[PDB]
């Protein structure tokens, strides 16, 4: 499991390639598993859904297989990297 | 911070200063209400324990940092690779006893994602309490400054450092100097902002001198790191 790139479209890997999560399915309760699957405990921040690899994973983070079915899930585990002006 | 200006107040609220015996003596950066990024070298030997350790946020003037006032750090993890010759991996996690409070003062840095796609001479900026001048005293006020990412070819050239710079490091400056981290701002944050959020790019960690020409600053390469400090968050507990 990991976020990738600024937009924090969350991945997983083979079991040599990444393939993003579709947001078919998904809430802001399967949103708190790969958070702390990734180690940040009790934090949570949003876990909307963005636009589309060509491979998907569609549905706790082992409870999915290849699908395809429009928006990806981008999660933020917490409310950080903002300052004074913005 | 040689060649910086004073911080604002809530431009680098993820900044803390570290002190053992009531002085600065490191920058960290805040990631998680508990989990601080600094460097391994900050907390070698010996200063391993956490007993030594308080950190202070939210506050940009030393002298109002307050006996009593800071928070016990209450956990010291260095990397398993952190070579303490060549420098090489120079990253450590504190965490604190009591978690911090968020507010418009303190809040933490976006931990980087791969993918980044940073420009070869990305613009960042680094603060902290380090001297403004080589061999000079700890600064009162917290300093920042704009510096660009040098690339590791340049960086690693036989007029720079010299096949010093690894994969797991980061220079930044300018090679003609006058802007730079200096002591005091070890373990301190190197920070770009994409995508309107600020990420934690580097943590300030060596190099030869402040703020002289071909000796930039070299950073711990956060990126690189980033799964090594998710696992350790996941492990305690
Ligand atoms: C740590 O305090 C520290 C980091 C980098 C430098 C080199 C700047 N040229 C000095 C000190």
């Amino acid at each position: 499991v990991r976020l990738y790139g600024p937009n924090f479209i969350l991945q997983v890997y083979s079991s040599k390639s990444w393939h993003p999560v579709c947001q078919d399915d998904w809430n802001e309760n399967y949103g708190r598993a790969a958070c702390r699957d990734m180690g940040y405990k009790n934090n949570f921040y949003s876990s909307q859904g963005i636009v589309d690899s060509t491979s998907f994973m569609k549905l706790i983070y082992k409870k999915l297989y290849a699908c395809s079915s429009k928006a990806v899930v981008s999660l933020r585990c917490i409310a950080c990297g903002v300052n004074l002006n913005d | 911070i040689v060649g910086g200006e004073s911080a604002l107040p809530g431009a680098w609220p993820w900044q803390v200063s570290l002190h053992v015996q009531n002085v600065h003596v490191c920058g960290g950066s805040i990631i998680t209400p508990e989990w601080i990024v600094t460097a391994a070298h900050c907390v070698e030997k010996p200063l391993n324990n956490p007993w030594h350790w308080t950190a202070f946020a939210g506050i940009l003037r030393q002298s109002f940092m307050f006996y009593g006032a800071g928070y016990q750090v209450e956990k010291v993890i260095s990397h398993p690779n952190y070579d303490s010759k060549t420098k090489n991996n120079d990253i450590a996690l504190m965490k604190l006893q009591k978690p911090l409070t968020f507010n418009d003062l303190v809040k933490p840095v976006c931990l980087p994602n791969p993918g980044m796609m940073l420009q070869p001479e990305q613009l960042c900026w680094i603060s902290g309490w380090g001297a403004t001048e080589e061999k000079g005293k700890t600064s009162e006020v917290l300093n920042a400054a704009k510096v660009l990412l040098i690339e590791t070819q340049r960086c690693n050239s036989r007029y720079v450092y010299d096949n010093l710079i690894t994969p797991a490091m980061i220079c930044a400056g300018f090679l003609q100097g006058n802007v730079d981290s200096c002591q005091g701002d070890s373990g301190g944050p190197l920070v770009t902002s994409k995508n309107n959020i600020w990420w934690l790019i580097g943590d300030t960690s060596w190099g030869s001198g402040c703020a002289k020409a071909y000796r930039p600053g070299v950073y711990g390469n956060v990126m690189v790191f980033t799964d090594w400090i998710y696992r350790q968050m996941r492990a305690d507990g």
